[PDB]
Parts: structure tokens; C-alpha cells; sequence
RNA sequence: GGGAGCCCGCCCCCGGAGCCCCGCGGACGCUACGCCGCGACGAGUAGGAGGGCCGCUGCGGUGAGCCUUGAAGCCUAGGGC
RNA sequence: GGUAAGAAGCCCGGCUCGCUGGCGUGAGCCGGGCGUGGAAUGGAGUGCCUAGUGGGCCACUUUUGGUAAGCAGAACUGGCG
RNA sequence: GACGUCGGCUACCCACCCGACCCGUCUUGAAACACGGACCAAGGAGUCUAACACGUGCGCGAGUCGGGGGCUCGCACGAAAGCCGCCGUGGCGCAAUGAAGGUGAAGGCCGGCGCGCUCGCCGGCCGAGGUGGGAUCCCGAGGCCUCUCCAGUCCGCCGAGGGCGCACCACCGGCCCGUCUCGCCCGCCGCGCCGGGGAGGUGGAGCACGAGCGCACGUGUUAGGACCCGAAAGAUGGUGAACU
RNA sequence: CAGUAACGGCGAGUGAACAGGGAAGAGCCCAGCGCCGAAUCCCCGCCCCGCGGCGGGGCGCGGGACAUGUGGCGUACGGAAGACCCGCUCCCCGGCGCCGCUCGUGGGGGGCCCAAGUCCUUCUGAUCGAGGCCCAGCCCGUGGACGGUGUGAGGCCGGUAGCGGCCCCCGGCGCGCCGGGCCCGGGUCUUCCCGGAGUCGGGUUGCUUGGGAAUGCAGCCCAAAGCGGGUGGUAAACUCCAUCUAAGGCUAAAUACCGGCACGAGACCGAUAGUCAACAAGUACCGUAAGGGAAAGUUGAAAAGAACUUUGAAGAGAGAGUUCAAGAGGGCGUGAAACCGUUAAGAGGUAAACGGGUGGGGUCCGCGCAGUCCGCCCGGUUCAACCCGGCGGCGGGUCCGGCCGUGUCGGCGGGUCCCCCGACCGGCGACCGGCCGCCGCCGGGCGCAUUUCCACCGCGGCGGUGCGCCGCGACCGGCUCCGGGAC
């Protein structure tokens, strides 16, 4: 569980409103180059024709 | 990857990795496994001992259903069952003996590998073991057989 | 050629393999044309149930499973008798009806039984007409839905019943489970030679009588 | 902390002791896959391994990239790495 | 050409034996005490895959057949390959 | 020394001294009186699928998985991507051993009941044995000191010595299945050509507190056309007596 | 399932089926057995409807087929007929027209259309280029795909997006009418009925299969029965069990689709590649024939395709002209190498060519009309120092106050997920409001021994260097020698 602040949400025109949600955990979940790239290049093969 | 190969380090080498005075030929030896017999009798004999010969009985039509006999040993029994009622057990002073269904987990036969937790336990299973058998007794159930 | 201990292996590539070969592109168009038949045949029946007709609760042969419990091809006439719906009249209200299918046990009979009343109490018969005729419901719960029903009707489930702890007696403690599988086993085995052992005792005795 | 020595007290801090060591902060050195110092060694067919900011083609991102005030390609007794 | 030049070695105390024995052996188990075991040089041990090779030749020395051979055939070592 | 003078290693031409035989290949041996080769441009030969084995990286982990199917889009990017009581039907692994009928992995200690009979039966306790080597961790006398003598809790380094001892190796024991020998007892729904247990050898791809599953990369061996080019052949179906 | 059971000089190799999870799912009809007066069917004539996938009805002692068997009931899940228990009476075919335009969100086919710069400068032969235009710039955007237009265009044009529009044809689902066909049930009981022959099966031999004392298909011979027959993966006898009813027939869906019709797409090739064929390609051409089978794309934006003068018989040139460019001139974009002519330079009796080291001559390159190269410190017009105000920032702790936030304890107050105050601790860069110290900027002072720019005479101190050719001194390291003395 790491510390998570406050989002603040922006209307329309910028000018933050009032509204806040909590950062989700998924912002604090390990940063992985490696195993990105690897997922990346292995399913962008996936959208591809035969020739 | 085939720019990753060895073949792309074998640019500009006469022999491509393959020998100068025994050149690379379709098949020196033979095809498949060709000569078990003779002139590769020796690599059978030393890595695949009995390949040649026959033994045993024939079985013309076998179904796998009927020897269908799965087995759970007695090390791994109570995860069969929710942790909680095994924490519901040397409690409430009555002896209560959950009853563990290892048909219903997908078990038919009940092995006796391991070590039974001194608990009562009630099982339920197609067929049981001698071992099995006593280290429930010894523990304080009681083994109950089921068609 | 072996080489230091690899695995004896035998290709099934001596045919002429590649000129049958079967390619799988096809399989996206493959799922999205059955998605839209399946649609369309939902849309051609709008308030009967896209699954189909009602499927029986049949258990499975080869004692491999001897437990789960799947759908079947069709209610069989006994069952039909025991729940009154006619064979001919059933096929056209959405029940699954097959003549092959015997009946052995009781239990079997009776949850088939209870399924078809079952199916029955929960059934909109729209009648055929806009009048009303005999066995039509009425109009209060024919406005109130008209939708498919999504998934097979009555989906089967495979439920086991929980047994409470119990009192263990001495008498299931001296029970020998593994002592009477041998038994029975040998049993089995010498029934016929026992049999005829006996017989042959039976006829020493006759012919002594004689 | 106490007892004392070949009348008592101080015997102080680097925002300053100013340095061949400064335990107070620390590169011009830190693309830590980087940088720096010591020693020994350097043949090679068949063959094996590693590094290529060596070269070609196409694809996903990225150079607020280049270009009719001139792209690719080609020629060069021009300047270099 | 084999061995030995010590810690995996010696010296004591006690247990076990369906083996062997007159008492005894013999072996195996536990507890305790004693460390540079000739010279000189090296850091060692261990496990997986693994290509190529499987036509050789020459020379000092020993040596077989042959009159002899830049002949044919062996042993040790060193080279060319 | 500075308006016809400087520096230009490399490249343009020429000269001199030394060295210097034409490349590729078979080969013990090639410059060979061995083979291929007039010259130039373009093309040109270790690939792909499947099955294995090992090594490496990633995710999960006694579990792992996406095959196929289904639900979301009318396909620009998409035939992608997301999800599933399908999360597991099913594969692999978690249990092996016999041809099979089948069987199928824990023991030890303590007290008692039979004569402790290295054998059977009752209650409690410890829960993968022991030996040797074992990276690391624990205790650690004492020493090194500190502007003087003593006392002294503290921050240290070395620390003789004494231990718990990973992983792994070697050995001695234990357990499971088949088989051989000698044997004594246990139970019943049916007392039998019933079933079960012991000790001592041996055979097994076993257990002895686990490590696999899926994806990707590389290497090696194969089936395929199988690094590329090359026959003398064989078979099936058709066309020719305009020459002879 | 499964590379498994099994087959196989049990070698190489070959190799299914059941169950389980899915996609789809739909069941039926005869002969025979029997009951109905052949109750059945085809053809020709006339009348009425519609007739471009020739039908329906009526009128015909008009014909034919059929008893050597048509039609109705009825088929293994039993059927038929009576008895009498129960509630009651709509399905299909052919026409006449009609409203809803019927999912890619209006079903299929076709036709006609629907937004916004050619805005101001500036390049160019020609912009679709560049800069700018109330906010990346002017306007549209549910339209920023694509193609063409003298380059590289969202807005020039066609298109593109749209539950956008209009105009015709077709298909499909529903409404009212006409002609019709149709007197069509369920449960119990009672009485009768219920089966495909040269076929099964057996022997045999040949082929085939995983099928092994023979899996299936077969020529020949034998050749049936009816509580019978078939199957139960080892041949045979006896004995019980389980499961179907063969030797008659029909049927869509999930499945396959290198040919045909019409579309879409690509990490594919880019004219020796990709189909043989990007082009008058299965063409030219070859063989008696079966057959074999190529090579071959590119001017230019626009032909504006060179008028006209001159030599030559002409092919060919010299002028002139077009074009941005013919230094693009009809096989014409770019135009390499092999090879050839000429021009400029060098050289030449051991074939040429090559490696190492110099020299000479050319080609241009970089200087320079000295290049003595700078960069700091020192000597010979305003503000820093110091104050006032404002602004922003940094760090700190009494945690000064609250939030924030980690572990435990308390209120169980709402196995895992939340609320309130209080205490300790990690106060962790998770934030503020005040306090202190400091920093920077702006505005006021601060008028000149401080402060800051320019140029010079110092080569004064330091650092890297000199435009080229050089020379000298001292110190060190490693070598080859020489002269002395002393044991
Ligand atoms: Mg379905
Ligand atoms: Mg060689
Ligand atoms: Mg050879
Ligand atoms: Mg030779
Ligand atoms: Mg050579
Ligand atoms: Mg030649
Ligand atoms: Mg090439
Ligand atoms: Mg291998
Ligand atoms: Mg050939
Ligand atoms: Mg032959
Ligand atoms: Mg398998
Ligand atoms: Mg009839
Ligand atoms: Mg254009
Ligand atoms: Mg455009
Ligand atoms: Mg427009
Ligand atoms: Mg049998
Ligand atoms: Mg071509
Ligand atoms: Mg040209």
C-alpha cells in the first residue's frame, strides 16, 4: 500500500474544480521496460496478413 | 529472429561451419533411424536400452475410462476441503469430525504418503490403502467406502 | 543420424503432407459469421428462448466422470407420460423430445419429471390467434416480457449436498475398508470355481447315494 | 568519573581550519551498461564464441528531422575519420 | 612401470553383532587427546550442451619384410599438416 | 622567412633499393606439365513448418495454460484488443512399480498387555534419520588502545577457541512396487485353493517436506524439396510409318 | 482422447475408435399387416381467373392407366376398431389489392446531389512550397481516407462523414376480399395385427484396414430361422445377461471451395523481381503432333515534336527557333562498368602488375602580404557595499495548528474489505497557514578613492599554444664505449 495522493479534477475552461479522487494503485504498480516491450513486439505480430 | 543466427556470422567462410574435407552431404548415415540394427547400433544400446524386442500382453480394445483411478496421498487431504473447517476442528468439545468427500475433488483412490494432523477426520473415497487406512485409524477416524 | 542421447522420434511427414495443409485465417470470420446467424436467428424468433428447446438432466457413462451431470438430447416418452404432455404436442412448445432414450432408474425419471413441471409452471403459451383460446395465458403476462432468454434454459448444474459433522460410533472405527475391498475382490474372482466346486461335491454325494 | 603531573581559568565553532586530510558537504571523474589504476599475455587451418556508432530492405515510435534557395542515384587529380 | 612420504593419521575409554570363536576374534558405532610430515612449482574441484575430425606425412633413436627404394609396415618423442 | 615562397602523412604519375610465382579447391604435399576462371553489370545458395534435448529471459507457482468456443464493432487503425460459474472440459506436473490380475511410499522414542520373543496388540511424545566435508550466521576469552594512575558503562578491528549448520557431494540406515528363501501369527457376512502382516537378499526410469506450467530467444539432432546445382534409371497417360 | 490401444522382415515405419467440452440441432415416409363399392392417377374438348418458374374450379356415358393393386387410415416411439372419462371446433393453397420502405444501424440493385482560402506577401517554368492572417495560425470538421490538378493540397475538383436527401426496380414480413380444400382430439380398458431371401450366416480366395484364429468390400460354393436374427475387439461348446431390429426410402444447420461473378486488404515484389504474360501474351516464333514458348515500361508540365536560311543525290551536318532543360530531339528520365576515339601530363630494352622506404613533378586544399594565438588576475555610463517596500524561492525545528500518511493499542463502532477520538513510534519529499535565517528580482535611495563597458603601455603572475625551418642548455631512463686510480 503506497502512499496514493489526490487527483484534482479540471472542468471545461482548465480551473480545477473542487471535485478530488485518490490515485488509483495501478500508478503505483512497478515500471517494466523489459516485459513491455517484450508483450509489445509479440502481439503487434498478431494484426498481420499472410504473404 | 534470423538476424540473431549463426547464419549471418557465416558470411565470406568457404565451408559454412560444416568441414572443408567431409563436406555436408544429404544423408551419410541414412534416413529416420535407419540402421538400429547395424552401424548405429552402439548409441541405441547405450541411451535406449530395450527399444528392440517385445514383452507383455496385448490388449486389443483399451479404454482409458475404466483405469480411470485418480490418487490424493494423505500429506495433502484436508486442502480438499475450506480452511475453516479446519480451524473448526480440536474446538467446540464435541469431536466434531468434518466428513472430506475426495470424489467430489476429483479422487478416487486415498494414498497414505505423508503425516495426518491429529484431527478425526471422516473419509469417503472409492477405494483406500492399508497405510492409509491405519494412519486414519491411529489419527481417530474412521474410513467409509463408497460406490 | 543419432547423436549422444536424444529422443527416438517418428515424424508423420512422409506423405505428401504439404499439399494438405489446413490454414486457421479464416477462424475471425469464421466466429463473426456465426455470431451474426446466431443473432439473426435470435431476431426471427423474438419471445422464444435463443438457446432452443429444453435440454433433460442426463448423467454420464464411463466411470471415469460417474458424476457430473450434463444436458440431454431429449425428455423420453415415459417422462412425457408421467409429466401428461403428448409427444407430438410437446415438440412444438419448446420441449426436447427423443424416442431412443430408456429409463432404468426411479431418480432419474422423477428429476426429469420434475424439470418438465417445472418448465411448464414458468411457460408463456401466446395464443394463436389475438382472441384468446383455451391454455392461452393472459394478456397481463404477455406485455410484461417478450425478450429472448439469454443462455440454455434451465441451465444445468452439478450440486453436491454438504454433510454436517457427525458422532463417530465404534462401530465405523473397527470397519476394514481396505480388509473387505480384498475380500470382495476374491470373491468375485472365485464365485464360479466355488460354484462349481460345490456342484461337483453335490454330485460326489448323489452318486454315494446310488 | 575521581585522584594527580614532568596559582587559577581557557584547551572555543571549519558558512571558516584554509588544506597531502577535513569522519560538516562533496568531481573537472558519476552515458555506475560509466570512469580510473595495476601486472601478464598477443601464431593459426577445420571448428566454436563474443562485439560491431559495419552495410541492405520494410514496420511501430521518436528527431516542432532534411528537401525545387534542390531528395535519391551517378562521377570526381578535392578535405578527412 | 606400481605404491608410501600423516588429520580421510595415530593413542586411549565404552557399547552392538542371527558372523567367527574355549576364553577370543573381526567389523561397526559414540566420547576424549595429540597438527607444518622429503625438494621445488602450481589456485583447484565439479556439471551440462557441443562443431570439426575419424585418407596423414617426415625426422633422431629401436625395429619387421624386401637386393634396394623418395618402398610397405610398427614403438617413443618432436615437427609439417 | 615570407607575393611565386610555405604545410599537405593519404590519393595522380614517374624513378630508385630491398622483398615479391595466380587466385579458389581436392590434397600428407599446388606456382604447378591437377581442375574452374577473356572482361563488366545484375541475380545467386543453411530458409520455413513440426517434433525433441539443453542453456537463457519473463509471468505465475503445487499449480500453470489458453487450444477451441462464447460476449463486446458496422473491420479505418482490427481480421487487433478486452472479458468469461467457459479459469478448466483437456494437456503437462503433483506417485511409482509389475506382462497382468493388482499393489502403492515413515518412521523413532517412552510406559503397558502376551515370555519385549529384534514378533503382535494398547496410550502419549518428536515429526523426513545419521556420519564426514560444508559458503555464510551465533557465542566468544583476550589483545590493540585512548595526553599521567585508577574505575568505567560505550563506538570499534583482530579475535585463539566453541556451535547452529544452506545448497551439494560421498557413505551408512529407512520406506514403496516385482521376485526368491525361511517362517510365526491375525480378521470375517459368507471359516475357503479367503484376505493381511514379518525377517533376510535382489530387480525399478521411485519416496525420503515439491518445481512445474506457459511464452520468447539461441544452439544441436531429425521428418519433410530441406544449403544450392547435377545423373545412368522407374511408372502413368498420350503423338508419330511426310525418313526408313 | 493420441502419436495412444493396435498393426509392422515387431525393422524402417504405420496408427484409429469410445467417453468429455463445444458449433449446429429436425425429424420422418413406404412395402408387408389389415379396413374403405378404385373411394386413385394421366391425356384431350369447352367455359371462368390469372396466365414471361401453364395452375385452380366446373361442365364432358371423351379416352387411357390401375385389381399382376392406385389412393385414404396407418410403420416399431407400437398400430387399427369398439367402449365410454374429459374440453371444445382454424390450418393450408391460388389470386385481387393495401398500409408500414423491412437493422448497420433504410433489406438488395441503379441514378442525381449535400462544408470550408485558390486570402496577403514571397520562391518557381509551373506550387499543392515558405512566412503571415481575432486561438496551430483564416474557415469546415459526424468530413484531417484517397486520387487528379504543371512539385509536398482538409478547404481547386471528384469524393470522404452522416438514424443525409430525392427519384425507379426487386425481395421479405403483415392487413381486407374472392375461389376454395378441411367435420380434423387426449387418457384408460377390451379384441385383433405387427416386418424387407440367393438376404443374413458359413467355407473360400483376392484386395483393404490399427482390427490382431481374419476390420470392411468381394468372385465362387453352401445357404436359413422366427421368444428369431445381429453385436458384446481371441477361435469353440454350454449357460445366463445387456443392447438394437439389418437386407426399402427422404431430409436443411454447424463443413469444404488454388474454377466462375463482384468487392476489400497487406510489416509481400517492384520491370533479370512479381503469374510465362505491367506492353497488340498463351502473342511472335519452333515442331507432322502430342506440345514447347519469349524478349519488350519511362521525352516533355504542355508537342510547344525544331518554321525558316545554307552544303550535300540522300542519309547526314552548319545556323536559327521552342522549352527551366534537347547537356530531354520520336526505343528520347537518371546514364555506372567492361570497351573505344581524342585531348593534357608522365614514363618506357628483363611481360604486366604488387608490398615496405624515400625522392622528383603535377592537382588542388589551408594559410599568409607576420600567424605571432588567445582566455583570466594585477599596475598605469551606472550601480554592487548598506538601508526601505513589494514579489518568489530554499531549509529548520518547538511538530508551532490542521490535513496527509505507516505499524500497534481503544470503540466491533460498518475470512477479507470501512468509520472516531486519544497515545507511542517510522514524521516517511504526502500538503499547507504562521516564525526564523538565507537567496534572487523589481522599485526608491546610495554622485563617486567603491562599482561597471570600451581602447592602449606593460610579454608583470597562470594555462593551453608557436605559420613553417631550426639550433642550444640542463635533468632523467635504457644502451654501446673510453681514461684513470685502489684491493
Ligand atoms: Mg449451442
Ligand atoms: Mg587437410
Ligand atoms: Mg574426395
Ligand atoms: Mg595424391
Ligand atoms: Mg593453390
Ligand atoms: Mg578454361
Ligand atoms: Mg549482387
Ligand atoms: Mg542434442
Ligand atoms: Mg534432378
Ligand atoms: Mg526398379
Ligand atoms: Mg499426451
Ligand atoms: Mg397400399
Ligand atoms: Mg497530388
Ligand atoms: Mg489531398
Ligand atoms: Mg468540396
Ligand atoms: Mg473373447
Ligand atoms: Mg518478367
Ligand atoms: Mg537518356
Amino acid at each position: 500500500a503506497c502512499a496514493r495522493p489526490l487527483i484534482s479534477v479540471y472542468s471545461e475552461k482548465g480551473e480545477s474544480s473542487g471535485k478530488n479522487v485518490t490515485l488509483p494503485a495501478v500508478f503505483k504498480a512497478p515500471i517494466r521496460p523489459d516485459i513491455v516491450n517484450f508483450v509489445h513486439t509479440n502481439l503487434r505480430k498478431n494484426n498481420r496478413q499472410p504473404y | 529472429p534470423s538476424r540473431l543466427r549463426k547464419t549471418r556470422k557465416l558470411r565470406g567462410h568457404v565451408s559454412h561451419g560444416h568441414g572443408r574435407i567431409g563436406k555436408h552431404r544429404k544423408h551419410p548415415g541414412g534416413r529416420g533411424n535407419a540402421g538400429g540394427m547395424h552401424h548405429h547400433r552402439i548409441n541405441f544400446d547405450k541411451y535406449h536400452p530395450g527399444y528392440f524386442g517385445k514383452v507383455g500382453m496385448r490388449h486389443y480394445h483399451l479404454k482409458r475410462n475404466q483405469s480411470f483411478c485418480p490418487t490424493v496421498n494423505l500429506d495433502k487431504l484436508w486442502t480438499l476441503v475450506s480452511e475453516q473447517t479446519r480451524v473448526n476442528a480440536a474446538k467446540n468439545k464435541t469431536g466434531a469430525a468434518p466428513i472430506i468427500d475426495v470424489v467430489r475433488s476429483g479422487y478416487y483412490k486415498v494414498l497414505g504418503k505423508g503425516k495426518l494432523p491429529k484431527q478425526p477426520v471422516i473419509v469417503k473415497a472409492k477405494f483406500f490403502s492399508r497405510r492409509a487406512e491405519e494412519k486414519i485409524k491411529g489419527v481417530g477416524g474412521a474410513c467409509v467406502l463408497v460406490a | 543420424a543419432p547423436s549422444r542421447n536424444g529422443m527416438i522420434l517418428k515424424p508423420h511427414f512422409h506423405k505428401d503432407w504439404q499439399r494438405r495443409v489446413a490454414t486457421w485465417f479464416n477462424q475471425p470470420a469464421r466466429k463473426i459469421r456465426r455470431r451474426k446467424a446466431r443473432q439473426a436467428r435470435a431476431r426471427r424468433i423474438a419471445p422464444r428462448p435463443a438457446s432452443g428447446p429444453l435440454r433433460p438432466i442426463v448423467r454420464c457413462p464411463t466411470v471415469r466422470y460417474h458424476t457430473k451431470v450434463r444436458a440431454g438430447r431429449g425428455f423420453s416418452l415415459e417422462e412425457l407420460r408421467v409429466a401428461g404432455i403428448h409427444k407430438k404436442v410437446a415438440r412444438t412448445i419448446g420441449i426436447s423430445v427423443d424416442p431412443r432414450r430408456r429409463n432404468k432408474s426411479t431418480e432419474s425419471l422423477q428429476a426429469n419429471v420434475q424439470r418438465l413441471k417445472e418448465y411448464r409452471s414458468k411457460l408463456v403459451l401466446f395464443p394463436r390467434k389475438p382472441s384468446a383460446p383455451k391454455k392461452g395465458d393472459s394478456s397481463a403476462e404477455e406485455l410484461k416480457l417478450a425478450t429472448q432468454l439469454t443462455g440454455p434454459v434451465m441451465p444445468i448444474r452439478n450440486v453436491f449436498k454438504k454433510e454436517k459433522a457427525r458422532v463417530i460410533t465404534e462401530e465405523e472405527k473397527n470397519f476394514k475398508a481396505f480388509a473387505s475391498l480384498r475380500m470382495a475382490r476374491a470373491n468375485a474372482r472365485l464365485f464360479g470355481i466355488r460354484a462349481k466346486r460345490a456342484k461337483e461335491a453335490a454330485e460326489q454325494d448323489v452318486e454315494k447315494k446310488k
